[PDB]
């Protein structure tokens, strides 16, 4: 790594102030706590023993063969690896070919220079779990508080106020949460839950000790109170989400396999010669099959196509996902008991399309078993059949058998039409009970009524290129009584400029009352924001009006109708005033009105609602925020939604970060944001543009990985004083472009521009100023300066110095 | 002695909705991320507030409706091109046109919440110059 | 001799034996009411009035018969009043006419029970009764056992108050409900009486009734009764004072209960019992 | 292997600073960015502060520039700025092949700068609308009337076809015209924001 | 109508980018050897070299090209060497365009003209230059200079 200067600037000397970047300064230590980086990425922070090498620097490092597996180096690639030991070090740059070192303790990082061709495999976009942030030790409180207006002609006297209270507490890696009320008629507490859970890193579950609930998928939802022991799918990563299957294939030589889908590529990368495994396909059940193919360098192509498909409840090979739970059993009912159950499921993945499934729900008085396989075969979808044996327990002493059975179909088309996406035929008998039947008991026959039947189907359909029609409906058969429950509903969905269009249609019925419920209504918005004139701040801007006219064909005829837009700039107070009319059906009409002000500020949150009907008045109002009880002391905010991004900014007073609105900084500096991600990658932006005239912060880009449930802090220096502009002159010749100042009064250093101007930010009234451009061979320009007292209410000044010497 | 017979029915009522007009801004964008297929934005969560529901009320059903395009997506209604938009939750479920969801009401607080994400994506990459227009409408079901 | 009616048919079974088919009006009089009211449906003539007499006699041991045979009573014999079953022979009674006059035989029930009555069934045993009928031709004698069975269903009330109605339905409207119940109580003497609530209960107060239902039963809704200004809670005496002869009512209204939290819509029935002390 | 934010930078009156986001795409190379400010006349002018003007960039990263305001307010308010950004790219070298006799090259990016005055009448949106012409026999005068900046390309006058050309606020800008030109003139303007804004006719006076 | 949600977003295109790629001399002094002629004769072999436009957006219509450097005293029209001790004596280095025509060192953007290229596809901009003796013998030595190829857009 070696510059020319001579096309650098116009003459033969300009700074030796090149030598600095590349391989400025070599010293003999050491242990420093130096970050580990690989191909520009920080993976993780160790502390490696250095020794007297034979390098550009001097010195090479000395690794293992165990840390080299998990940074991500492929051992098996390197021959002679193996044939070493554990303890001792590894000459990386003479065994591999093309592997330099590159250290530099000005910024705390190591480099290695290693190539992609040597390196192993994993999937694009993988998160390290050694850089996950477990939390700080401190509290958690959230509240809300909200009342009611309520008032008639006669007898309209009533009010009510409904107060809520979210308690929290995070010490080390244990997430304890509580959740309390407060209700006031014209009143007492009362608890909701209170759980503890904990996540699990290596064996990748989560812990949960309290309350709870289970999946819905094989079974229904039940809430308990006891242990928790499951795994979680939110720390894998995006690109491993869904299901892909595996490719399978060979290559002789060195080639480009270029994965492509509807004449269009997705994925181009190299494969080393001989198999090669692709696992970085996303999830798009409905584009159709994969057209993957081989481009040999001599013309050899191989066309081949695989089929895909789509089913939640199919896995990938490669994945494992199980579930066991433990408590009682807890629903809230004052007719059921207490009793004891132990649910446990499994999932494995198998080749060639296949999945194997199946749990058990162990109780004192209830015996369930389930046992599915699904079967992927490709163009003709999948099918995945299940049997369900239970084995219930009446509580008037009558023990009974019974089986149960469901029928999923899934089937996908690229180019024909729309393709269909669900359809659930379930089908048992009469002796067949759910788990929920035998803990309602109110002992000392009861009931006899189950489902028989289910039968569900949504075909949705793209006609054209700006229409779609959905088609929706359920079914449901009873024993004994002729009751069927049917649930119908069609949409449809068309934009023809900007103006959309919307008509549905409903059909309800039920089974403990008669008449067959139907709804046909309309919607149409009108956006009046591209119809009129554009300028920079007119306050009446980002309008829409909503218009919709409802008929459920029976004589009553209403409407809708609504206006809402923005005022502020920053989008803070928002409003909403609606109406519409009433008439016919049952002779019933009037004029209804709505008038709903939000606010979103900085502190706490607040609205205001008028409505307004013909008998009925009442008025919405509500407060309700944040308190974050930190170490640091109490910072206020918006109400958070479990997830806490702390920003540590001393001597920011307005500074909004980016994407928020209405979120900005407290006198103290500190700012919160409630919305963002988990297990992943954020980015915190500092705009500082209100942050005018006396702190000049020195960068703006947070890259932290925080998890469900922590405080991450965010670091951010601030300087504190007055820039100034001068013109440093050593004897009557200008300092070349480039040259280092520094201040032992000021933290701040400073980069020399053209033609002798140095910037600095963050200096006193008087201090030493020390210049030095070139190697340390002699002292010569030492300066200093004096502002006059006078000149201080100036954004930026200008004048002039000369050197001493 | 003397027999009464005492028959009573419950009914459901809707509830009253508060907020009607959250509004998610993205920001700005660069097209050097949006370049290679398979990449995305950050995520913006945003809430509903659905409360004062009255006695008979205990499972709300939210229906989802929007325009489509050939891939299974939003369609976007500027002058942008190839890029859509995506809705999920808090369990990995994707959201498409005519999605339904069920969550449970609460009797102590008689309120519910909504809990959603939109993110910014592209599918082909390459993102052109254009402005992101997407309207979304919900339809609140009774049962 | 031939009691020929116009109800019912009386089939000469086992002889002088037969089985009348009549029908029942209970009628609640003052101290003794009535049952069975022979003297206006059964009509008992002669066809040879110059050359026989009928003399229809009542003998002895002649109680009830079926589920009524533990009551007793009395019994009206052609202006004769005697109590229910005679120990000794009534007087004869002369029959010498081709008009169709009825039988005057009244049967009456010494009320024992307060206000509740028994049900009876259509072709059911009421009443055994053995007649006597001589004749002034020869000393010869026959013996005959008649039985009187019903045709409908009447419940014959045993005290001396009845109610308006045994089985009152009402329909509540869906949630807020108020409504009356019509329900009137009339007596035939100016006494005291008493009613208390009684039923399946499951709070702690003993104000609010369960749900039992058949289909999709509700959770969390009760039955409350009260009158106009107070809940009545349950095994409760409560008097009204000098009961008129009039339309009397009791003022009673059927409103919602909440005991739970969670309500979930459903459907509400209940099984409401009333009984009357006498005080 | 240089790639900067955008095409231009719009700066208005009142602000503080601007970014400039400079993405490198070359992992396997390292570059030198060296910036300065010129002007339309030539002379390298500093009335403004620029940050970080000499740092290196190691493979594919991303960083922000920063534009300070050092003029004092020593500007008319009646009309914008036309200021010129340059972006000097060095590349690098091994150290094992100074033996032979190669030769390197420098890339350096021309970009403009504007200076939006603040509390105008005329907003930038419409200021393409005004435009007039003096059609001479062997040459083309265009007025601007409207003190801001106009980009006019893709200029046809019939079936030929003609260069770009730039006009100053309250002067004249004569460019070359051929003989076999037709009657209408059609153009297509440029906006702020680097787009293309479709086709637009013009009758003169 | 209940419930709508505007989503709102802008975003920006990015301009072109230009990879450099560096020229090795391998003339090795062959005709400067035994000649011994004046400076308009220059029979030196043509080392092409192109320079890669890959991927722009689609604000890139029309740019202009330019290559500024140090003149030299004898003719403002050449690229001189480095001032070593260890270099020849007199030498020039001649830019050719596509067209080989003589293109002029240090000329201003106001004597140009412009240059359509096309989005989308990948542009190449093949490019030729040569040698040129000066003076009255080449000595021997080490040839090293260097270029500057600035670019200008809309």
């Amino acid at each position: 790594l070696y510059f020319n200067p001579r096309f650098l600037a116009d003459d033969p000397q300009a700074v030796a102030d090149l030598s600095r970047f590349e391989n400025g300064q070599e010293l003999p230590p050491g242990t420093y706590r130096v970050d580990i980086y690989l191909n520009n990425g920080y993976m993780a922070t160790r502390d490696v023993t250095f020794n007297t090498g034979d390098s550009e620097q001097g010195i090479v490092p000395c690794l293992t063969r165990a840390q080299l597996a998990s940074m991500g180096l492929n051992t098996a690639s390197v021959a002679g690896m193996n044939l070493l030991a554990d303890d001792a070090c590894v000459p990386l740059t003479t065994m591999v070919q093309d592997a330099t070192a590159h250290l530099d303790v000005g910024q705390q990082r190591l480099n290695l220079t290693i190539p992609q061709a040597f390196m192993s495999n994993r999937a694009r976009g993988y998160i390290p779990p050694e850089l996950w942030d477990p939390g700080i030790n401190a509290g958690l409180l959230n509240y809300n508080f909200s009342g009611n207006s309520v008032q008639n002609r006669i007898g309209g006297n009533s009010h009510y106020a409904y107060l809520n209270l979210q308690s929290g507490l995070n010490i080390g890696a244990w997430r304890l949460r509580d959740n309390t009320t407060w209700s006031y008629n014209s009143n007492k507490w009362q608890h909701i839950n209170t759980w503890l859970e904990r996540d699990i890193i290596p064996l990748r579950s989560r812990l949960t000790l309290g309350d709870g609930y289970t999946q819905g998928d094989i079974f229904d939802g039940i809430n308990f109170r006891g242990a928790q022991l499951a795994s979680d799918d939110n720390m894998l990563p995006d690109s491993q989400r869904g299901f892909a299957p595996v490719i399978h294939g060979i290559a002789r030589g060195t080639a480009q396999v270029t994965i492509k889908q509807n004449g269009y590529d997705i994925y181009n990368s190299t494969v080393p010669p001989g198999p090669f495994t692709i696992n970085d396909i996303y999830a798009a059940g409905n584009s159709g099959d994969l057209q993957v193919t081989i481009k040999e360098a001599d013309g050899s192509t191989q066309i081949f196509t695989v089929p895909y498909s789509s089913v939640p409840l199919l896995q990938r090979e490669g994945h494992t996902r199980y579930s066991i739970t433990a408590g009682e059993y807890r629903s809230g009912n004052a007719q059921q008991e207490k009793p004891r159950f132990f649910q446990s499921t499994l999932l494995h993945g198998l080749p060639a399309g296949w999945t194997i499934y199946g749990g058990t729900q162990l109780a004192d008085r209830y015996r369930a078993f389930n046992f599915g396989i699904g079967k992927n075969m490709g163009a003709l979808g999948a099918l995945s059949v299940d049997m369900t044996q239970a084995n219930s327990t009446l509580p008037d002493d009558s023990q009974h058998d019974g089986q149960s059975v469901r029928f999923l179909y899934n089937k996908s088309l690229n180019e024909s039409g729309t393709n269909i996406q669900l359809v659930g035929y379930r089908y048992s008998t009469s002796g067949y009970f759910n788990f929920a039947d035998t803990t309602y008991s109110r002992m000392n026959y009861n009931l006899a009524y189950n489902k028989r039947g289910k039968l569900q189907l949504t075909v949705t359909q793209q006609l054209g290129r700006t229409s779609t029609l959905y088609l929706s409906g359920s079914h449901q058969t009873y024993w004994g009584t002729s009751n069927v429950d049917e649930q119908f509903q069609a949409g449809l969905n068309t934009a023809f400029e900007d103006i959309n269009w919307t008509l549905s249609y409903s059909l309800t019925k039920n089974a403990w009352q008669k008449g067959r419920d139907q709804m046909l209504a309309l919607n149409v918005n009108i956006p009046f924001s591209h119809w009129l004139r554009s300028d920079s701040k007119s306050q009446w801007r980002h309008a829409s009006a909503s218009y919709s006219m409802s008929h459920d064909l029976n004589g009553r005829m209403t409407n809708l109708a609504g206006v809402y837009g923005t005022l502020l700039e920053d989008n803070n107070l928002s409003y909403s005033v609606q109406t519409g009319y009433a008439g016919g059906g049952d002779g019933n009409s009037g004029s209804t009105g709505y008038a709903t002000l939000n606010y979103r500020g900085g502190y706490g949150n607040a609205n205001i609602g008028y409505s307004h009907s013909d008998d009925i008045k009442q008025l919405y109002y509500g407060v309700s925020g944040g308190v974050l009880a930190h170490a640091n002391g109490v910072t206020l905010g918006q109400p958070l939604n479990d997830t806490v991004v702390l920003v540590k900014a001393p001597g920011a007073k307005d500074a909004k970060v980016e994407n928020q609105t209405g979120v900005r900084t407290d006198w103290r500096g500190y700012a919160v944001l409630p919305y963002a991600t988990e297990y992943r990658e954020n980015r915190v932006a500092l705009d500082t543009n209100t942050l005018a005239d006396n702190v000049d912060l020195d960068n703006a880009v947070a890259n932290v990985v925080p998890t469900r449930g922590a405080i991450v802090r965010a670091e951010f220096k601030a300087r504190v004083g007055i820039k100034l502009l001068m013109t440093l002159t050593h004897n009557n010749k200008p300092l070349p472009f480039g040259a280092m100042v520094t201040s032992e009064s000021s933290q701040s250093s400073g980069i020399v521009a053209d033609n002798g101007q140095v910037y600095l930010s963050g200096m006193p009234l008087a201090g030493k100023v020390q210049v030095k451009w070139g190697e340390e061979e002699n002292a010569h320009c030492v300066a200093n300066y004096q502002l006059p007292p006078e000149s201080q209410q100036q954004l930026l000044t200008q004048l002039s110095a000369e050197c001493r010497s | 002695d003397v027999t009464i017979t005492v028959n009573g029915k419950v009914v459901a009522k809707p509830c009253t909705v508060s907020t009607t007009n959250a509004t998610v801004d993205l920001g700005d964008l660069y097209s050097f991320s949006l370049m290679s297929a398979g990449a995305a934005s950050a995520w913006h969560d945003v809430a509903l507030e659905l409360t004062n529901c009255p006695v008979g009320t205990s499972r709300v059903t939210a229906s989802f409706s929007g325009a489509a395009d050939s891939t299974g997506y939003y369609k976007n209604q500027g002058t942008a091109q190839n890029i859509q938009l995506e809705l999920q939750d808090d369990s990995g479920n994707t959201l498409n046109t005519g999605a339904t969801k069920t969550v449970q009401v609460d009797d102590s607080s008689q309120s519910a919440h909504f809990p959603l994400q939109v993110r910014a994506l592209t599918v082909n990459g390459g993102a052109t110059q254009g402005t992101i227009q997407a309207v979304i409408s919900i339809t609140y079901t009774y049962s | 001799f031939a009691c020929k009616t116009a109800n019912g048919t009386a089939i000469p079974i086992g002889g002088g034996s037969a089985n009348v088919y009549v029908n029942l009006a209970p009628v609640v009089n003052v101290g003794q009411n009535l049952v069975v009211d022979l003297s206006t449906q059964i009509f008992c003539h002669n066809d040879y009035p110059e050359t026989i007499t009928d003399y229809v006699t009542l003998q002895r041991g002649s109680a009830y018969g079926g589920v009524l045979s533990n009551f007793s009573g009395t019994v009206k014999y052609s202006g004769s009043s005697y109590p229910f079953p005679t120990t000794s022979e009534t007087p004869r009674v002369v029959y010498n006419s081709r008009t169709d006059k009825p039988w005057p035989v009244a049967l009456y029930l010494t009320p024992v029970s307060s206000a509740g009555g028994v049900a009876i069934k259509a072709g059911s045993l009421i009443a055994v009764l053995i007649l006597r009928q001589t004749n002034n031709y020869n000393s010869d004698d026959f013996q005959f056992v008649w039985n009187i069975y019903a045709n409908n269903d009447v419940v014959v009330p045993t005290g001396g108050c009845d109610v308006s109605a045994r089985d009152v339905t009402v329909t509540l409207p869906d949630y807020p409900g108020s409504v009356p119940i019509p329900l009137t109580v009339y007596c035939a003497k100016s006494q005291n009486l008493g009613y208390y609530l009684s039923g399946t209960t499951a709070d702690a107060g003993n104000s609010i009734f369960t749900n039992t239902a058949s289909f999709s039963p509700a959770q969390g809704v009760g039955v409350q009764l009260t009158r106009n200004g107070t809940i009545i809670p349950a095994n409760n005496t409560v008097s009204l004072g000098a009961v008129g002869t009039s339309a009397v009512s009791l003022g009673l209204t059927a409103n919602y209960a909440r005991t739970g939290g969670q309500v979930t819509a459903g459907n509400v029935q209940s099984i409401i019992g009333v009984t009357f002390v006498y005080q | 292997g240089v790639a900067l934010g955008a095409t231009r930078v719009i700066y208005p009156a009142g602000q503080k600073q601007e970014q400039l986001a400079v993405t490198n795409n070359d992992e396997n190379s390292t570059y030198l960015i060296q910036s300065w400010v010129e002007n339309a006349d030539g002379v390298k002018d500093g009335r403004f502060i620029v940050t970080p003007p000499l740092f290196a960039m190691k493979g594919k990263k991303e960083n922000t520039l920063r534009i300070l305001d050092a003029t004092n307010n020593q500007l008319p308010q009646d009309r914008e700025s036309l200021f010129w950004m340059n972006v000097k790219a060095i590349p690098s070298m091994d150290k094992s092949k100074l033996t032979e006799n190669t030769l390197q090259l420098a890339i350096i990016s021309r970009i403009k700068l504007y200076y939006r005055p603040a509390k105008l009448a005329l907003p930038p949106d419409q200021a393409a609308e005004k435009l007039r012409f003096r059609r001479s026999a062997n040459s083309l005068t265009l007025i601007n009337p409207t003190p801001y900046y106009l980009t006019v390309t893709e200029l046809n006058a019939g079936t030929r076809v003609l260069e770009n050309a730039l006009v100053p606020p309250m002067g004249e800008s004569t460019v070359k015209l051929p003989s076999d030109a037709g009657s209408n003139i059609t153009y297509r303007t440029i906006n702020d924001y680097g787009a293309l804004t479709p086709k637009m006719t013009g009758v003169m006076e | 109508a209940d419930s709508t949600i505007t989503i709102r977003g802008y975003v920006r295109d990015n301009g072109c980018s230009v990879a450099a790629e560096s020229t090795n001399f391998t003339v090795d002094l062959m005709e400067n050897a035994a000649k011994q002629f004046n400076n308009i004769g220059a029979t030196t072999p043509v080392v092409p070299f192109r320079i890669l436009l890959s991927p722009c957006g689609n604000a890139v219509s029309a740019v202009k090209v330019g290559f500024t450097g140090v003149a030299d005293s004898h003719n403002a029209n050449l690229l001189a060497l480095e001032n070593t001790v260890s270099a020849a004596s007199g030498l020039g280095i001649q830019l050719l365009n596509e067209q080989q025509n003589q293109i002029p060192l240090n000329a201003p953007s106001s004597a140009l003209s412009w240059t359509t290229l096309t989005p989308g596809k990948p542009n190449t901009l093949n490019f030729y230059a040569r040698l040129m003796a000066t003076q009255v013998p080449v000595t021997a030595g080490h040839i090293n200079a260097t270029a500057t190829f600035t670019l200008e857009y809309q």
